[PDB]
């Protein structure tokens, strides 16, 4: 399983960050808002196939969680669909980059602003996010925003959709890299 | 599902669908309030679920 991929809580689906790890444990990022409330993550509808156990949420105010992985067969990659990532870099305005999710697949756009506030009501107030013109639709919450084989983002919001167009807004990677103490391989 | 707090200028993307009476799945309830009050107030929900 990869960047980009379906996961499955008991409450809805959401889309595989990264895969990441802090010496030889293995975790995987997504949206905090998908993990907020989640103890066990499936890889499919059906919740046959489990992945792992949530260890660690943030959202609101920042939006990025984490999952431990209990799954000791299941292939974990270091790679976005088939893209490889290397390493992680902060976003930059004008920077193109790809987003992949479980619902749209892959889409491209451009960093159009940093540090941008959203408010997604009843307090749920997220800040510090990037905000670029690619579009996302619901089950994309928590899919990699990439350039090349640069990690960037977690898909966490926004407005449009992917035939109109749309923007949307993303967690930055590092700070959960920081946070977690876990690193992109 | 109120729609009341709508429209809101942004929706969290994560996927719990609802079945809207214009018989589209709408992939949130975020996505779907938006819809309602876009609509003006006449689209209703049909059922919880996809449609």
């Amino acid at each position: 399983i990869s960047g980009g991929d379906a996961i499955y809580s008991s409450t809805g689906r959401c889309s595989l960050g990264f895969n990441v790890r802090s010496g030889s444990t293995y975790y995987f990022l997504t949206a905090g808002h998908c993990t907020d409330g989640a103890t066990t993550w499936w890889a499919n509808s059906a919740r046959t196939t489990v992945l792992g156990t949530t260890s660690g949420s943030s959202f609101p105010n920042n939006d990025y969680g984490i999952v431990r992985y209990t799954n000791t067969t299941i292939p974990k990659d270091g790679t976005v669909g088939g893209q490889d990532i290397t390493s992680a870099a902060n976003a930059t305005v004008g920077m193109a980059v790809t987003r992949r999710g479980s619902t749209t697949g892959t889409h491209s756009g451009s960093v159009t602003a940093l540090n941008a506030t959203v408010n997604y009501g009843g307090g749920d107030v997220v800040y510090g996010m990037i905000r670029t013109n690619v579009c996302a639709e619901p089950g994309d919450s928590g899919g990699p925003l990439y350039s090349g084989t640069r990690a960037i983002g977690l898909t966490s919001g926004g407005s449009g959709n992917c035939s109109s167009g749309g923007t949307t807004f993303f967690q930055p990677v590092t700070e959960a890299l920081s946070a977690y103490g876990v690193s992109v391989y | 599902v109120d729609c009341s707090e709508y429209p809101k200028p942004a929706c969290t993307w994560e996927y719990r669908p609802l079945c809207g009476s214009d018989n589209k799945t709408y992939g949130n309830k975020c996505n779907f309030c938006n819809a309602v009050v876009e609509s003006n107030g006449t689209l209703t929900l049909s059922h919880f679920g996809k449609c």
